[PDB]
Formats: structure tokens, C-alpha cells, sequence
């Protein structure tokens, strides 16, 4: 309670399956300000900690208790908003001092889920924050500078494009960073070239082949990534078509969200249509990509695509 | 026996014999573009920066 | 142990043959040094910083106290004997033994000294030694710098940042030694080297400061800038000629912008140099950088002295990529932008060309590019106000108050619209962007960064003002707006 | 066919805003606390043309102007002129 | 009727009665108008030229000359009667902008 | 490398006197074979006419001359 080190070794000694529970009954105790301030403290930097070391445990003995422990979290956080707060300026200090020592070398899925929880709690509507903006402009950050040469580092892009989907379909912002993420990705996925030199990717290694039947029961998004970054090492082409379907489908619900509000989404999408044709004249069997270019086509037509009116402001009395 | 050259919201008129500033021209509020004389060599006209 | 007692016995003492036998055992101590190389007595090397203080406060003995003819060779075959042990020990230094090769610097810096007082040859000897050393971590630092040496580095930002007529002596020697055919090969190989003793914008021909005289009586190092220009000159052009690498290539690229300029005295040959530099374009992802900094050399050059460079604004127009966004040079860059864009004789086609472009830049350019490029675009379009249509088409533009004949005719233009800009199209002068309105100025006003977003309002309010402080809003970064959003 | 060049605004000016529209006298006039033959005096002695607008007068010659008239004792000028 | 200077022309002078000169970017174009065609064009140039006027029937040997200043303090004398030959230059190291003569 | 193949071209495309001087002042027969390699060749005729009214003009200037 006192010391995170110490509430995490007393709930490691109980058990890691209901530590949730001893924390939940030690809460109750404490309720029944700056005693419970320390135990989100240490919750917080607990369930981190957890998501860093263990998902063996399945959907029905890990997913459960993870989920009550979140639902802890939205008590204490229904609760209690400014030490909350406080501690996640200290964790963002602490994810850049991490960064700067190490670009790639420092960075947890912890932090991963940590973005994703504070996405989901928060009131990610608003146009300021002194958590969201903050954490919004470390999270592109994290998905710019990482110098993605592996499927780890796509893995985790493609989280950050969900996480940052669901930002933008509660908030419909634009993320010219994400644009240039699927770019990368996609001219990383297609190098195997000479039409796209000017997206600067960084592996020359990784690619896709004409050996994949993209059918239904071939993996899906069926996002294990406590799992999936750790034994993404190993490359088959069906992990690879799953995260390739996995950031397509990202793209599309981001597409379908704010990109048809946003006013220049042809534009936007003119190196993406060039990669997609590419797509369709290299397999010419990939439905999605095909629904993708109709929709894309749907909108082109539906737009005005005409000379705004910037400088039309009414005169002055 | 003179000329008209343009500068920075300033005309200036010299002599041949003399070569010196003969006659000077300040209001303008910019920079002037163009100058030219006359056939008869009486009016100079001179093209500014506010059209 | 064994040096301190020789120690000992040398500061209590027969006494020019007792000096003889310290200065024979401080040269047996470079073979103590080659066994330190396999491991620096126990990688300590405490016995070895002992014996190099004692060889070196009996030099400072020996110079300060000396069969005339016999004694003088003695004494001076013993200065010379330590001097070239020390030159050893520093030259073999392979490993990184910081004490002993302080030590052995601090010895050479003092026999230097003594023998200026009292007896250049020394100066290149030293110098060939410290090129001769060599470390893995020194050779070829490519993340940043030039070379990560020790010996040479500590050299520089101790001793050659201090004294102006060892800087003279210094570049004059270098000219002597690159005339040496081995040595010439010797600086090719250790091109890295100078770039790192160079580098430090402390040199004799920068007035900006002034520089202390290590030697007592300078030997007319004052006799020419001109001389010291040619110096610098010949030195450069020799290592330019030789032995380039890319990271080498673009830190002498910095330095020639910055800093050789003032000491440089073949402009026409730096022209040579910086339009290959300029004209270099390869498939080569991290040497398509270069002409970023080459066309700067390049146009400070032109203002300099009037030459030219065919289709200028063609090869900017090519040149604008988002590489340039991605690379941390873009600052100046776009301070290049604003004294090239600045000019008076550009047309309307030329700016929808650049603007366009900037527009498709920002649609997919990094936040912080953003806001570099917000006020070049705001600046810009002050300055030439032709591109009002293009900002907002008043044909395009309804209003209640006119007849249904027209309001048809309004209709059929909007059906038949088409964007007719080109991008493939090298020519700014040709690339049909007045028509050609900024959707991705739209998308730039639906942003998400609420500073971002703020600058968009501004783009999107009438133009009021002209002066935007380019500078101030020019140097931004992530971590600079994490750290402004947190204050 | 491009050309460079060496022109200023409204511009701040020891926490006066002064036009660059007006000549260089009037503009040091209009600078508060400070007068008619006083501003004239101090464009002659910081040595520029008095019939300049305050567009021209890049900053290092303001500057001299900025330092002359804030040090004026230093710059003979006379104690029966001073305020 | 127009006659075509691809690149930017700066400057256009009625030479002669029936003959022309476009001056703009690196070379100039002496045309004729009752051929409405070029007669001679020059490109000796180095940079665009910035200004060109033309002088006839003075106190000279030749007998109409043609100033060119090109950016440079490059000012050339050319001769219509010779085909618009080189006949003259002054280098100036400042780029000239505008040339005249008496 | 160091050749000055550009202001050779340059100053033969618009022949100023002062700027060839100050080209020609040069001696290093190295940068003379890279330039004459990479310049034009007809600007090199042009240019070797230039260096037989300078021997003219200065036989005096013509000792470095004599092997351009």
C-alpha cells in the first residue's frame, strides 16, 4: 500500500490470478484520500507491470481478471482525477527519459495497454487535455520515430493506429502521421518499388509473395499482441497477411470514421490508391483491397472537389 | 544634358557636364517602378508600388 | 615498485649517467606500454602514469641543468629518447588507456616546450604518432561526429583551440606532411582525424577571438592570413581529393558551410566541389541528403561572388521532397527557401508550383514539419498575392442575389471541374497549379494538434499582417513541444 | 532571373510602436518623452540621412541610434539640453 | 500577332522600324516584323539580362550601337549593321541592373 | 576531384577577360587534364584560340600556358 514494491510483492505472494481481488478488498478497507491516492498508484503500475511480464493465462482466467481489475480503475478513477493525473505526467517523464536513453529498446506493451486504458477512460472528446493532447502527441511520436524494420515494430504500429482509430471515432481528428505510417507499411510490405522512393522506409528485407489464400479461417486481426510481438520473430505468411489485414482493416474503420469527413481524403489517399492498384495488378484476388478502391471511388464522386472559399469573410461595419 | 534614375521611394534627376544629384523626387509612399520622359522632354511619369 | 624507486633515485642524484639509465628505463617502459597493450599492468596502469611523471620531471631536470660535445649529445639524446617514448607510447596506444595517454600528451606538451626554449621536427613527429594511433571506436563514428578518438580529441580541445602560432606551425606542417608521400597516404587514411581537430571554430584566421602563445619567443607565426588561407586551402583540397566516406562527407559539408568559408582562399575550386556535391543524385537513400547543405554552400557561394547554376528553381522544385522533412536539416533549409523564394522576378506559376507542393507536404509531413512549413506558406502568399483564386475561386462562390440563368451556369462548371495540377511535371513554370485549389489546406484546418489547429484558423481568417517572426516559428521539435505543452 | 535586395512596417521600438510610413525626425518625435530638435540632433549625430522614412534604417544603425540617445551624457550632450 | 520568347522576355525595343529585339532570360531575339520573324537571335550571355536599349545616327565610327547589361556589370555593344555582332563589353562586379546611354 | 570544368565553360559561353585570367592563373596539371577531359569541345577550341591571342597579346604569360 505504502510502497509499490511492496504491494506488489504481498499480491505476487497471495496470488497473481486474484490479485485483483486482495487489491479490491484492501481498497474496500481503506474507503471504509491520500491512502487510496497510493494504492491507484501502485494498481496502475501494477496492472503495467503485469501486461510486461505474463499473458500466459487464457481469455477465461486472465482476460476476467484483467477486466476486473479495470473496472477497479474506473472506480478509483470515478473517484479520484488529479492524483491520477499526476501520476500520468510522472509516467509520460518517465516513457521519454526511457525513449532518449533508448529509442526502441525501452518501450513496453505496458505502455501499449496504458495508452489504450487511458483512451478508454478518459473523455478523449476534448480538444485539450492536460492528459490526452499530451499523451496524444507522445503516441505519434512513438509510432514516427520508431525506425520500423520488423513485425514487432508493425505490431505495435498498428495497435497505436487502433487505439488512435477509437481517438478519432469518439473525437474525428486527422492523423497525417498515420498516413505516412500505412505508406511505410505498405511500401515495406510491397519492396520485395520504383514507383514510391520518396516514403524513406528503412528494411529491405521483409515483404509479400503470391503465397496466401487470404480465406476466412486464415488468421484474423485476433489481436494477441502480449503474445503475438514476442513470437512474431518467427515470419510466416499467414502471421504476415494477418497483421497486412489487421492495419487494411485499421485503415478502412479510420476511412470510414473521419477520412469521408475529412476534405481532402483523395488527396490523402492518392499514394495509398497507387500502393492499392499496385495491390490488385500484383494478387488481382484481394477483396478487401477491392472494397477498399469501390468505396474509395464512392467517395471521388460523391465530392465536390471544387475552389474553397478561404478568403470570404463578411466586411466590417 | 540629364536622366532619370529610379531607387527606394526616390527619383533623381543628373546632369551630363555636372554628374550630381539634380533633382530629387520623395513623394512616393513606396518604391517607384518605372521612369520615362516625354518626347518634349518636360513631364516624367514614374510608376509606383500602389498602382 | 621498480619506477618508483628508479624515481626515486633519479630526483636524489655520476648524475648525467644516472639520468642516462632513467631515460633508458623510461624507454624500456614502451615496451612496458607494448605488454600493457595485452593488459595495462593489471589494467591499471598506475606504475606506468608513475614512471612517465618521473621521466617527465627529469626532462624538466635535465633541460633546466644541461667533453662539452659529449654531454650535450647525452643530454639530448636523453630529451629526445623520452620524447620519442612518449610518441610511442601515444602512436601504439591501441588500447584505450586514458591516464597513460594524458600522460604521455602532458610529456610531449613539455618537452615542446623545452625544446622551443632551448633547442617543428618534434611537432611532426608528435603528429605522425597521434595519426598512427588508431581506435575501433575512433575510426569512422557514424551515428554522429567524425571521429571518436581520445588522444587526438583531447589533444584538439586542450592544445590546439589555445595557440594561434601552433596553429600556424600546425596547418604549415601539414602541408609539409601531405607533400611526404606516406604521410599524404598516412592523413588519407585518417581523414576523420583533422575533421575532428578541425571542427572546433576556434581556428587563427577566426578574429572573433584571440588566441594565447604557448611558446615564449613565436617565430613569426603572424607573417600572412594569406599564407595561412593557402595553408588551409591545400590541406583541404588534399583531403577533399582523398578518401571521402558519406558521414565524413557531410560533416565537411557543415564545416565548409559554417566555418571554412572564413578561412578559404579557392572559392572556384569550393565551386567545383559544392556543384558536384549538388549535382550528386544516387539511388543511394542516405547520400540523396547531401544537396541539402551542397546547395546551401552553393547559394552562399553565388551571394559571395556572381556565378550561376542553370534551371535553379527546376532543381529546388525537384529537390523539395519529404525527405528533406524527415532529415533534421530542414531548418535551414527553409531558411534557404525564404532567401531564394524572397526574390522579386518570381511568377504565378512558380509559387502555385512550390505551394502546391508544400500543400501535398504537409497533407503527409510530421507535425513539427508542420509548423516550420505554416509560416513559409503564410509568408509566401503575403508576399505575392496573385494566389488569392487559388486560395478562393470567386466563379466557384454562390450568392442568392443572382438569376437562375447563371445559377445553372454555376451548376455546369461545377460538374465539369476538373484539378488539373501536375506533379510529375518538373517545371514550376509548367505545372498548371493555379487552378488547382488546397483540399489539403482544408485538411491542414481539420488537423488535430490544437496549436496546429490555431495556425489553420489563422490561414483561414483574412490576411492582416506580414511579419510571422519565420525564425521564431521555425526551430520546433517533439520533445520542444512536449516540453512547451507541459509549461 | 531571380534578384536580391535589402523595407520595414509599423515596427517596436523601446516599447514604442513607430510607423515605417514617416521620416526618421518626426518618427523619433512621436517616440515618448522625447521632442522636436532632440530627435533631430540625435539623427545627426548617429550620422544618417534626414530625409529617410522609417521603412529604410536597418538595425544596426538603429541601434547605434537606440544606444546614443539612451547614453546621451556620453555623447557631448549638452546638460542645459537635457530634460 | 504575337512572336513566341519561350523563356521570360523583360524587354522588347523597337531596334529599327521594321526590326525588333526580345530581351529576356539568358539570350535575346532580334525579330523582324514585316517577316514577322527572327532574324538573328544571341545567346552570348551568361546570366538572364536584365536591361538593353539601343543608340543610332551620333558621333561615332559605327553607326548604331546596342547596349545589353546581363546581371553581372556585364554590359555588351552589339551592332545591328553587323548582325548584331559582339563589339563590346565592360564587366562590373555588382550584377547591373538597368544599362543606359546617351 | 578538382577540376574547374563549369567556370571554364562558363566564362568560354560568355568570354570574360578577368574571370579566364584568374581561371588560367592556375597551374596543376592534374585539374588541367580533368578539366580538358570534362569540357566541351568546341568550348575547348574556343578556348584554345583564347590562349593564342593571350600568348600574342603576353608571350610572357605563356610559360604555364604552353601545356594547356
Amino acid at each position: 500500500r505504502t510502497h509499490d514494491a511492496l504491494l506488489d510483492q504481498v499480491k505476487k505472494l497471495d496470488l497473481d490470478d486474484h490479485p485483483k481481488i486482495v487489491k479490491n478488498i484492501i481498497k474496500a478497507y481503506q474507503p471504509k484520500k491520500e491512502k487510496l491516492g497510493k494504492f491507484t498508484a501502485v494498481l496502475l503500475r501494477h496492472i503495467i507491470f503485469l501486461s510486461n511480464q505474463n499473458y500466459l493465462k487464457n481469455v477465461q482466467s486472465f482476460k476476467r481478471t484483467q477486466n476486473a481489475l479495470i473496472s477497479i480503475l474506473k472506480s478509483l478513477s470515478e473517484k479520484y482525477n488529479r492524483e491520477l493525473s499526476e501520476e500520468c505526467r510522472d509516467y509520460i517523464n518517465e516513457m521519454q527519459a526511457r525513449y532518449k536513453k533508448n529509442h526502441f529498446d525501452a518501450l513496453s506493451n505496458g505502455d501499449l495497454v496504458f495508452f489504450s486504458i487511458i483512451g478508454i477512460l478518459f473523455s478523449t472528446s476534448d480538444q485539450y487535455h492536460l492528459v490526452i493532447t499530451p499523451a496524444l502527441i507522445l503516441m505519434s511520436q512513438f509510432l514516427e520515430q520508431i525506425k520500423f524494420n520488423s513485425l514487432k515494430r508493425i505490431a505495435f504500429g498498428a495497435v497505436l493506429v487502433r487505439i488512435v482509430s477509437q481517438y478519432q471515432r469518439i473525437s474525428k481528428r486527422y492523423i497525417p502521421e498515420v498516413v505516412y505510417f500505412f505508406q511505410k507499411i505498405l511500401l515495406t510490405f510491397i519492396v520485395e518499388p520504383l514507383d514510391f522512393e520518396n516514403i524513406r522506409l528503412d528494411s529491405y528485407e521483409l515483404g509479400l509473395p503470391l503465397d496466401v489464400d487470404f480465406t476466412k479461417k486464415r488468421s484474423t486481426i485476433i489481436p494477441l499482441h502480449t503474445l503475438s510481438t514476442m513470437d512474431t520473430e518467427a515470419h510466416p505468411v499467414d502471421q504476415c497477411v494477418s497483421v497486412l489485414l489487421n492495419v487494411m482493416e485499421s485503415l478502412d474503420a479510420t476511412i470510414s470514421t473521419v477520412w469521408k469527413s475529412l476534405p481532402a481524403f483523395n488527396e490523402i489517399i492518392l499514394p495509398i490508391q497507387q500502393l492499392l492498384s499496385a495491390y490488385t495488378s500484383k494478387y488481382s484476388d484481394f477483396e478487401k483491397p477491392r472494397n477498399i478502391l469501390n468505396k474509395v471511388e464512392k467517395l471521388t464522386k460523391f465530392t465536390e472537389h471544387i475552389p474553397l472559399a478561404l478568403q470570404n469573410h463578411k466586411p466590417v461595419s | 544634358h540629364d536622366f532619370a534614375v529610379t531607387s527606394s521611394t526616390r527619383v533623381q534627376i543628373f546632369s551630363s557636364r555636372t554628374r550630381q544629384v539634380i533633382k530629387t523626387f520623395s513623394r512616393f509612399k513606396d518604391v517607384v517602378y518605372s521612369a520615362s520622359f516625354r518626347s518634349d522632354g518636360k513631364l516624367l511619369c514614374a510608376g509606383d508600388a500602389t498602382g | 615498485m621498480v619506477l618508483l624507486i628508479s624515481e626515486i633515485k633519479d630526483i636524489a642524484k655520476k648524475q648525467y649517467n644516472s639520468i642516462i639509465k632513467l631515460i633508458n628505463e623510461l624507454v624500456i617502459p614502451e615496451n612496458v606500454t607494448q605488454l600493457e597493450e595485452d593488459e595495462t599492468e593489471k589494467n591499471l596502469r598506475f606504475l606506468v602514469m608513475s614512471l612517465f611523471q618521473i621521466f617527465r620531471k627529469l626532462f624538466s631536470r635535465g633541460d633546466l641543468t644541461l667533453l662539452e660535445k659529449e654531454q650535450f649529445v647525452n643530454w639530448c639524446r636523453k630529451v629526445y629518447e623520452a620524447f620519442k617514448t612518449k610518441l610511442l607510447a601515444i602512436i601504439s596506444d591501441i588500447p584505450f588507456e586514458t591516464s597513460l595517454g594524458l600522460d604521455s600528451l602532458d610529456v610531449y606538451l613539455q618537452l615542446a616546450e623545452l625544446e622551443s626554449t632551448h633547442f617543428n621536427k618534434t611537432f611532426r613527429k608528435l603528429i605522425i604518432a597521434l595519426w598512427s594511433s588508431n581506435m575501433g571506436e575512433i575510426e569512422d563514428v557514424k551515428s554522429s561526429g567524425a571521429s571518436e578518438n581520445l588522444i587526438i580529441v583531447e589533444f584538439t580541445e586542450k592544445y590546439y583551440t589555445k595557440f594561434a602560432d601552433i596553429q600556424y606551425y600546425f596547418q604549415s606542417e601539414f602541408n609539409q606532411l601531405l607533400e611526404d608521400p606516406a604521410y599524404q597516404d598516412l592523413l588519407l587514411k585518417n581523414v576523420g582525424k583533422w575533421l575532428a581537430l578541425v571542427n572546433h571554430d576556434k581556428h587563427c584566421s577566426s578574429v572573433d577571438a584571440d588566441l594565447e602563445i604557448f611558446v615564449p619567443n613565436p617565430p613569426q607565426a603572424i607573417e600572412n592570413e594569406s599564407k595561412f588561407k593557402s595553408n588551409f586551402e591545400k590541406n583541404w583540397l588534399s583531403l577533399l581529393n582523398g578518401q571521402l566516406s558519406l558521414q565524413q562527407y557531410k560533416s565537411i559539408l557543415l564545416i565548409l558551410h559554417k566555418r571554412i568559408i572564413p578561412h578559404f582562399h579557392t572559392p572556384t575550386k569550393l565551386m567545383d566541389f559544392l556543384t558536384d556535391s549538388y549535382n550528386l543524385q544516387s539511388s543511394n537513400k542516405n547520400a540523396g541528403v547531401v544537396p541539402i547543405l551542397a546547395l546551401n554552400g552553393l547559394f552562399e557561394l553565388m551571394k559571395r561572388f556572381n556565378l550561376e547554376y542553370p534551371n535553379f528553381y527546376m532543381k529546388l522544385y525537384q529537390i523539395i521532397n519529404p525527405d528533406l522533412m524527415h532529415v533534421k536539416y530542414r531548418a535551414r533549409f527553409f531558411r534557404l527557401m525564404d532567401v531564394f523564394l524572397s526574390s522579386t522576378h518570381l511568377s504565378a506559376h512558380l509559387v502555385a508550383s512550390f505551394i502546391k507542393k508544400l500543400a501535398r507536404l504537409t497533407l503527409e509531413s510530421p507535425p513539427s514539419a508542420i509548423v516550420t512549413v505554416i509560416p513559409f506558406i503564410y509568408n509566401l502568399i503575403r508576399k505575392h498575392p496573385n494566389c488569392m483564386i487559388m486560395l478562393h475561386n470567386p466563379a466557384f462562390i454562390s450568392n442568392p442575389f443572382q438569376t437562375p440563368d447563371q445559377v445553372a451556369n454555376l451548376k455546369t462548371l461545377k460538374e465539369n471541374y476538373v484539378d488539373p495540377f501536375d506533379v510529375h511535371e518538373s517545371d514550376p513554370e509548367l505545372t498548371h497549379a493555379l487552378d488547382s485549389s488546397l483540399w489539403e489546406l482544408a485538411s491542414l484546418m481539420e488537423h488535430y494538434h490544437p496549436n496546429v489547429a490555431t495556425l489553420a484558423k489563422i490561414f483561414a481568417q483574412p490576411f492582416k499582417k506580414l511579419s510571422y517572426n519565420m525564425e521564431d516559428f521555425l526551430d520546433w521539435n517533439y520533445d520542444s513541444l512536449l516540453n512547451a505543452e507541459s509549461s | 532571373s531571380l534578384v536580391v535586395q535589402e523595407f520595414q512596417h509599423i515596427l517596436r521600438l523601446l516599447n514604442t510602436n513607430v510607423d515605417g510610413n514617416i521620416k526618421i525626425v518626426y518618427a523619433l518625435t512621436t517616440i515618448k518623452g522625447v521632442g522636436r530638435r532632440y530627435s533631430n540632433l540625435v539623427c545627426k549625430k548617429a550620422d544618417v540621412d534626414l530625409h529617410k522614412r522609417a521603412g529604410e534604417l536597418t538595425q544596426e544603425e538603429l541601434e547605434r541610434i537606440v544606444q546614443i540617445m539612451q547614453n546621451p551624457t556620453h555623447y557631448k550632450i549638452p546638460a542645459w539640453f537635457l530634460n | 500577332y504575337s512572336l513566341n520568347h519561350d523563356q521570360p522576355v523583360e524587354n522588347v525595343i523597337a531596334v529599327s522600324p521594321t526590326q525588333i529585339v526580345s530581351c529576356g532570360g539568358n539570350n535575346f531575339k532580334v525579330w523582324d516584323l514585316t517577316s514577322n520573324k527572327k532574324l538573328y537571335e544571341r545567346g552570348n550571355f551568361n546570366k538572364a539580362v536584365t536591361c538593353l536599349d539601343y543608340v543610332e545616327n551620333f558621333d561615332s565610327p559605327m553607326q548604331s550601337a546596342l547596349i545589353a547589361s546581363s546581371l553581372d556589370g556585364h554590359v555588351k555593344v552589339f551592332d545591328p549593321l553587323d548582325n548584331f555582332q559582339v563589339k563590346f563589353g565592360w564587366k562590373f562586379s555588382g550584377p547591373v541592373l538597368s544599362c543606359a546611354v546617351s | 576531384t578538382g577540376t574547374v570544368t563549369v567556370i571554364l565553360s562558363q566564362a568560354l559561353q560568355s568570354n570574360d577577360h578577368s574571370l579566364l585570367e584568374t581561371v588560367l592563373n592556375n597551374r596543376d596539371e592534374r585539374v588541367i587534364r580533368d578539366t580538358i577531359f570534362r569540357l566541351k569541345p568546341a568550348l575547348a577550341v574556343i578556348l584554345l584560340e583564347r590562349l593564342a591571342e593571350r600568348i600574342a597579346r603576353q608571350t610572357h604569360r605563356q610559360g604555364p600556358l604552353n601545356v594547356w
